[PDB]
C-alpha cells in the first residue's frame, strides 16, 4: 500500500 | 669417390653415436633422485617499466646490476635504471627494426641490431652529454639476431646468413668469421672465461665455437625444430637451449651428451629465451603462452609461473649478482621479478 | 508479501549491477588496455556513472522499505544530488559514446587524429561539468522535514517552479540524449547497410545498436512518464499505483544494471582482457 | 629523496614526454608489408605509387609506409605482426609457379603470428594473363584439372569488354586464392582480392579502401560491437 | 665543448644588469645550469640553479626575490637578470653545466667567469687554510654539520680544485668516483661528517685552492678553501 | 661441401670424453656449493633486498 513516506515523497509538501 | 666420402662420413657419424651411447650409464634424474626439491617459488612484479610505445625484442642487464638496455620497435633504445625506474638515456635509431641488444661489461658502450643488417654502437659515458653512433658495423648478409660484448673493442655477432662473427670495434671490420651452420642462427651466448661460446641455429642443432682458433669444436643435435635462444651454465661446462618443440634441453661440454629434457604435456608453445641463475639451480624460460615458467635444473618440475604479461614474452635476463629477473615482452612493458 | 519481495528485488539489482561494474573496473583499469578514446569513454560511463548510481540506489530504496529517513539532513540533499548527477552523466555519456561510434565507423581513418585520448578526457570533463550544472539545484530541490510524527526527505519546493524544474530535467536529461542517440544510430545503421562473415558482423552490429537504443529509451521512459502524468493528469493513490511506481524504479535501476553488460561484457575482446585479471 | 634523485626524476619525466610525443607522431602513419616472389611485379607496383627497403606515399591526407625485405621467412616475419596489412602480390599469368604461390599464401595465412593481420592480395599482370588465355598455347586444365568442371559463378558482372574465358580463368584463380584464405579465416582477418595490371595507376585507392575496411573492422571490435 | 660568459662591469648600486652565457659543442637543453659567485677575497658561494627546460628554478637565500634566471635553448644561451643589487654582489660569476642521472658527473665543466663591480644551510668547514708542500702526499679533511649519506646509499659531496686565475675544475664526485681527465693520483674517502682527500706523488700544476661542496640539499654551500704552497 | 663436412667430423672425432656421471656430479657440486650465494633461490630479507 501507499506508505505515508511514499505519498509525501511523491506529492512533496502535500 | 662420392660414395667413398659418404661411407666415411657415415662411419664417422656411427662411431660418434657409439661413443655417445657408451658414455651414458645413468640418467641425471636417477643420480639426483635423493635431492631435496627447491619447492614452489612465487615472484611478484616489483616494478613495471612502462614508457615504450611499441613492442620489445631484447634486453641485457649491466655489470653493476642496475642498468637495463631494452630494444623496441618504436625506434628507441631506452636505458632504464632498475632501482628507481628512471630512463637514463633515450636513443632514437635510424632503423626501427631490432632483434638484439647488448651492454658493455665496462658499461661504456651499447650495441643494437635488426633487419638493417648493421650493428650500431652507441657510446654512453662521453662528453656533450649525448649518446651518438660510434661505429656502424656492416658486412653481414642475413638479419642480425644476437650480439654479445667480450670487451670494449671486441664483439661477437650472430646474423641471419647461417654464420657468426667476431668483430673489432676499433678496426671496424670482422676479426674472424664462423661458418658451417645450415640453418638460421637465432641466438648467441658467451662464457665466464670468455674463451668459448655456444650458438643456436634453426637447423635444430647447437654449436660451440672458439674465439681464438676461429673454428667449431662441438656440435650437439637433439632438437626437432629451430633453436630460438640459448643460455650458458655459470660453471662453464654446460648450457641450456630452447626451441619451438615446447621443450628445453641442457647439454654439457665435457661429456658431449644430452642430459635432460624439459617439457610438459599441457604446454605446446615454444621457447623464446632462457636464462640460468647465479648458482645454476634454477633454469628460467619464456614461452608463447603469455607467461614464463621457473624450472629446476635437476628436477625438471614446474617450480612456479610468472604470468604478469599480456602478450608472449621475448627476453629474460638475470643480473650478475642474481638478485632480480627482467622479462621483456611484446606487451610493450617489461616486468621486474624478485 | 510485497514488503518481503520489494527489498529482495532492490538488493538483487544492486548486487548484480555492482558486480558487473566491478568487473568493468578490473578489466578497464588493470586489464592491460592502454589509454584510448573508446576505453576512456566506457571507463568513465561504467565506473563513475554506474557505480555511483548503484551505490545511491539503497539510499532511495530506504524511502519505501525502512518506513523512515535516518540519513540526516546533509545526506538528504547530497545523495539525491549524486543520483541526478549520475542520471545526467549517463545520458550525456551514452550520447557521446553513440557520437564516437558514428565518428569511428563513418570516418575510421580521418577521425584517428580527432579521437585523441586527450580530447576524450576533455569531453569527459565537459560532460561531467554539464551534469553537475544541471544537477546542482537538487541540493535544495529536496529537503528534510518533520510532518506529524514522521521525518521525511521530501521535495520542499514551490509547485509552479517544481513543475518547471521537472520539465527541464525531462527535456535535458531524457529528450535531447534520446533524440541524439536515435538520430546518430539511425545514421550509422544507414551507412553500414550501404562474404558470409561480413554479413554476420553487420547483422550483429545492427542488433547490438538496436538493443542499446531500445534499452536506453524504454528503461528511462516510465519514470518521466509517471512524473508527467502527475503534473499533467490525475494520478490516484492505489496498490496498483504503488506497484507501478516500484516497477518504474526497478526499470530505472535495471538500466544502469545492464549498461555495463550490454556495452562491455558481451565482446570476446573484453573477456580476453578479463583473463589477465584472474 | 635527494636533490640528485629529484633532478633525475625530472630528466626521466622529460624523456617520457619526448617518448610520448614521438610515439604519437609515429602512430599517425599506416604501415604495410609487401611480399612476393620472382617474376612478381613488386617493383612496378611500388614504383606506381612512388637490407630492408621502404617507401612513402599519401592518399587523401593519409600517410602510408611500405616495407619490403630483400627464403625461409618464418623468422623475420615475426617483426611485422603489428602492421595494418600485408600486401601479397602473385603473378597470375605464369602457371608453373602459381601452385607454389598458393602454398606460400597458405603458409602466410595460417601463420601463427599473423593470426590478426589482414592480407591485401594482388593478381599482378592481368594483361599478360589475358594474352596467354587468348593465345591458347597454355591450358589451365593441364596444371589444374578442376578448371574443366569449373564454371563462372552468376551475378559476377566483372567489367565491360573481356572475353568469357578470360573471366572464367580470372575467377578460377580468385576462387582458389579466396578458398585458401577462407579455409581457416574464422573472421578475425580477411583477404581482399583485386585484379591489377602493370600499367594500372589506381593501385593506391584499392589499398586505401582495403585498409579503411580493416580499420573499420578493428574499430567495430574495439567498441565491443563484434 | 666551450662555455663563455659575458657582461659585468662597473654599475651603481640598485641597478639592473644582464649576464649572458653562450655554449657550443654540446646539447644545452639536456644540461642544467648553475650560476655561482666568487668574492674577490672570499670563497665560492652558490647563487642560482635552473633545470632542463626551466622546469625547476632554485635561488639562494641571499639573492631570493631580486635575482632572475632564464635559458633559451634554440639560441643555446643563459640569461641572469639582477635588480636592486647590493655592495656585496660585486664578485666573479661562474656558469656551470651539470647533468643529472645515475652515474653522471655534475659540475663537470666550469665556464669562463665574468666580473661585476658594485659602486638551515649546511655549513662546510675547512680546518686547514695554507699547507706547505711536490712529491709528498697531502691529506685534506672536510667536515659537515650533518652526515652526507642518504638512504639510497649515495654520498653527496664534490671536491673542486682552483688554478690561479681561471675557472675551477671537478676532481672527485661522490668522494669516490674520479672525474674524466683527472689524474689517478687523487683519491677520496670518508664517513659520517668527515671526508678526506689524499694526493700521492704531487707534481707541477697542482697548486690551487681545494673546496668541498655538499649536494645533499639546496642551497649549495662551498668549503672555506685550503691553499697548497711549495 | 662433402670434404668440409668430412674434415669437420674427423676433427670432432678426436676429443677427450668424460663419463656423464662425473659431469653430473660436478654440476650438482657447483649447484650446491653456491646455493647460499643466490638471492633468488633463497629468499632475501626486504631490508637487505635492494629491489
Amino acid at each position: 500500500n501507499w506508505t505515508p513516506q511514499a505519498m509525501l515523497y511523491l506529492k512533496g509538501a502535500q | 669417390e662420392l660414395d667413398q666420402l659418404r661411407q666415411e662420413a657415415e662411419q664417422l657419424k656411427n662411431q660418434i653415436r657409439d661413443a655417445r651411447k657408451a658414455c651414458a650409464d645413468a640418467t641425471l634424474s636417477q643420480i639426483t633422485n635423493n635431492i631435496d626439491p627447491v619447492g614452489r617459488i612465487q615472484m611478484r612484479t616489483r616494478r613495471t617499466l612502462r614508457g615504450h610505445l611499441a613492442k620489445i625484442y631484447a634486453m641485457h642487464w649491466g655489470t653493476d646490476s642496475r642498468l637495463l638496455v631494452s630494444a623496441s620497435q618504436d625506434g628507441k633504445l631506452i636505458i632504464w635504471d632498475s632501482y628507481t625506474t628512471n630512463k637514463v638515456h633515450a636513443i632514437p635509431l635510424r632503423s626501427s627494426w631490432v632483434m638484439t641488444c647488448a651492454y658493455a661489461p665496462s658499461g661504456n658502450y651499447v650495441a643494437c641490431g635488426g633487419l638493417d643488417n648493421i650493428c650500431s654502437i652507441y657510446n654512453l659515458k662521453t662528453r656533450e652529454g649525448n649518446v651518438r653512433v660510434s661505429r656502424e658495423l656492416a658486412g653481414h648478409t642475413g638479419y642480425l639476431s644476437c650480439c654479445r660484448f667480450l670487451d670494449d673493442n671486441q664483439i661477437v655477432t650472430s646474423s641471419g646468413d647461417t654464420t657468426c662473427a667476431l668483430w673489432d670495434i676499433e678496426t671496424g671490420q670482422q676479426t674472424t668469421t664462423f661458418t658451417g651452420h645450415t640453418g638460421d642462427v637465432m641466438s648467441l651466448s658467451l662464457a665466464p672465461d670468455t674463451r668459448l661460446f655456444v650458438s643456436g641455429a634453426c637447423d635444430a642443432s647447437a654449436k660451440l665455437w672458439d674465439v681464438r682458433e676461429g673454428m667449431c669444436r662441438q656440435t650437439f643435435t637433439g632438437h626437432e625444430s629451430d633453436i630460438n635462444a640459448i643460455c650458458f651454465f655459470p660453471n662453464g661446462n654446460a648450457f641450456a637451449t630452447g626451441s619451438d618443440d615446447a621443450t628445453c634441453r641442457l647439454f654439457d661440454l665435457r661429456a658431449d651428451q644430452e642430459l635432460m629434457t624439459y617439457s610438459h604435456d599441457n604446454i605446446i608453445c615454444g621457447i623464446t629465451s632462457v636464462s640460468f641463475s647465479k648458482s645454476g639451480r634454477l633454469l628460467l624460460a619464456g614461452y608463447d603462452d603469455f607467461n614464463c615458467n621457473v624450472w629446476d635444473a635437476l628436477k625438471a618440475d614446474r617450480a612456479g609461473v610468472l604470468a604478469g604479461h599480456d602478450n608472449r614474452v621475448s627476453c629474460l635476463g638475470v643480473t650478475d649478482d642474481g638478485m632480480a629477473v627482467a622479462t621483456g615482452s611484446w606487451d610493450s612493458f617489461l616486468k621486474i621479478w624478485n | 508479501p510485497e514488503a518481503v519481495i520489494v527489498p529482495l528485488l532492490f538488493a538483487l539489482i544492486f548486487l548484480v549491477g555492482t558486480v558487473g561494474n566491478t568487473l568493468v573496473l578490473a578489466v578497464l583499469l588493470r586489464g592491460g588496455q592502454a589509454v584510448s578514446t573508446t576505453n576512456l569513454f566506457i571507463l568513465n560511463l561504467g565506473v563513475a556513472d554506474l557505480c555511483f548510481i548503484l551505490c545511491c540506489v539503497p539510499f532511495q530504496a530506504t524511502i519505501y522499505t525502512l518506513d523512515g529517513w535516518v540519513f540526516g539532513s546533509l545526506l538528504c540533499k547530497a545523495v539525491h544530488f549524486l543520483i541526478f548527477l549520475t542520471m545526467h552523466a549517463s545520458s550525456f555519456t551514452l550520447a557521446a559514446v553513440s557520437l564516437d561510434r558514428y565518428l569511428a565507423i563513418r570516418y575510421p581513418l580521418h577521425s584517428r587524429e580527432l579521437r585523441t585520448p586527450r580530447n576524450a578526457l576533455a569531453a569527459i570533463g565537459l560532460i561531467w561539468g554539464l551534469s553537475l550544472l544541471f544537477s546542482g539545484p537538487y541540493l535544495s530541490y529536496y529537503q528534510q522535514s518533520q510532518l506529524a510524527n514522521l521525518t521525511v526527505c521530501h521535495p520542499a519546493w514551490s509547485a509552479p517552479r517544481r513543475r518547471a524544474m521537472d520539465i527541464c530535467t525531462f527535456v535535458f536529461s531524457y529528450l535531447l540524449p534520446v533524440l541524439v542517440l536515435g538520430l546518430t544510430y539511425a545514421r550509422t545503421l544507414r551507412y553500414l547497410w550501404r562474404g558470409s562473415g561480413a554479413r554476420r558482423a553487420k547483422r550483429k552490429v545492427t542488433r547490438m545498436i538496436l538493443i542499446v537504443a531500445a534499452l536506453f529509451c524504454l528503461c528511462w521512459m516510465p519514470h518521466h512518464a509517471l512524473i508527467l502524468c502527475v503534473w499533467f493528469g490525475q494520478f490516484p493513490l492505489t496498490r496498483a499505483t504503488y506497484a507501478l511506481r516500484i516497477l518504474s524504479h526497478l526499470v530505472s535501476y535495471a538500466n544502469s544494471c545492464v549498461n555495463p553488460i550490454v556495452y562491455a561484457l558481451v565482446s570476446k575482446h573484453f573477456r580476453k582482457g578479463f583473463r589477465t585479471i584472474c | 629523496v635527494s636533490a640528485e634523485d629529484k633532478a633525475a626524476a625530472e630528466r626521466s619525466k622529460m624523456i617520457d614526454k619526448n617518448l610520448r610525443e614521438d610515439g604519437e607522431k609515429a602512430r599517425r602513419t599506416l604501415r604495410l608489408l609487401l611480399l612476393g616472389a620472382d617474376n612478381s611485379g613488386k617493383s612496378t607496383i611500388v614504383k606506381q605509387m612512388r637490407g630492408i627497403f621502404e617507401t612513402k606515399f599519401q592518399v587523401d591526407k593519409v600517410n602510408f609506409h611500405m616495407f619490403d625485405v630483400g627464403d625461409e621467412r618464418r623468422k623475420w616475419i615475426q617483426c611485422f605482426n603489428d602492421v595494418t596489412a600485408i600486401i601479397f602480390v602473385v603473378d597470375s599469368s605464369d602457371y608453373n609457379r602459381l601452385q607454389e604461390a598458393l602454398n606460400d599464401f597458405k603458409s602466410i595465412w595460417n601463420n601463427r603470428w599473423l593470426r590478426t593481420i589482414s592480407v591485401i592480395l594482388f593478381l599482378n599482370k592481368q594483361d599478360l594473363l589475358a594474352e596467354k588465355v587468348l593465345a591458347g598455347k597454355s591450358k589451365i586444365e593441364d596444371y589444374f584439372p578442376e578448371f574443366a568442371r569449373y564454371t563462372t559463378p552468376e551475378a559476377a558482372t566483372p567489367e565491360p569488354g573481356d572475353d568469357p574465358r578470360v573471366t572464367r580463368a580470372k575467377y578460377f584463380i580468385r576462387k582458389e586464392f579466396v578458398d585458401i584464405s577462407t579455409a581457416s579465416g574464422d573472421g578475425r582477418h580477411i583477404c581482399y582480392p583485386h585484379f591489377t595490371c602493370a600499367v594500372d595507376t589506381e593501385n593506391a585507392r584499392r589499398i586505401f579502401n582495403d585498409c579503411k575496411d580493416i580499420i573499420l573492422q578493428m574499430n567495430l571490435r574495439e567498441y565491443n560491437l563484434v | 665543448v666551450q662555455l663563455v660568459e659575458s657582461g659585468g662591469g662597473l654599475v651603481q648600486p640598485g641597478g639592473s644588469r644582464k649576464l649572458s652565457c653562450s655554449a657550443s659543442g654540446f646539447a644545452f637543453s639536456s644540461f642544467g645550469m648553475h650560476w655561482v659567485r666568487q668574492a674577490p677575497e672570499k670563497g665560492l658561494e652558490w647563487v642560482a640553479y635552473i633545470s632542463s627546460g626551466s622546469g625547476t628554478i632554485y635561488y639562494a637565500d641571499t639573492v631570493k626575490g631580486r635575482f632572475t634566471i632564464s635559458r633559451d635553448d634554440p639560441k643555446n644561451t643563459l640569461f641572469l637578470q639582477m635588480t636592486s643589487l647590493r655592495s656585496e654582489d660585486t664578485a666573479m660569476y661562474y656558469c656551470v653545466r651539470s647533468i643529472y642521472y645515475y652515474g653522471s658527473s655534475p659540475f663537470d665543466f666550469w665556464g669562463q667567469g665574468t666580473t661585476l663591480t658594485v659602486s638551515s644551510d649546511i655549513v662546510m668547514t675547512q680546518a686547514t687554510s695554507s699547507v706547505p708542500v711536490p712529491g709528498e702526499s697531502v691529506s685534506i679533511s672536510c667536515r659537515s654539520s650533518k652526515s652526507l649519506l642518504h638512504s639510497n646509499g649515495n654520498t653527496y659531496l664534490y671536491w673542486f680544485l682552483q688554478r690561479p686565475g681561471q675557472s675551477p675544475q671537478l676532481l672527485i664526485y661522490r668522494m669516490s668516483n674520479l672525474a674524466s681527465g683527472v689524474p689517478d693520483r687523487f683519491s677520496g674517502s670518508g664517513s659520517g661528517t668527515a671526508f678526506t682527500l689524499t694526493i700521492s706523488r704531487l707534481e707541477a700544476e697542482d697548486v690551487g685552492v681545494y673546496y668541498c661542496m655538499q649536494h645533499l640539499e639546496y642551497p649549495l654551500t662551498f668549503g672555506a678553501g685550503t691553499k697548497l704552497e711549495l | 661441401q662433402a670434404r668440409k663436412l668430412v674434415e669437420q667430423l674427423k676433427m670432432e672425432a678426436n676429443i677427450d670424453r668424460i663419463k656423464v656421471s662425473k659431469a653430473a656430479a660436478d654440476l650438482m657440486a657447483y649447484c650446491e656449493a653456491h646455493a647460499k650465494e643466490d638471492p633468488l633461490l633463497t629468499p632475501v630479507p626486504a631490508s637487505e633486498n635492494p629491489f
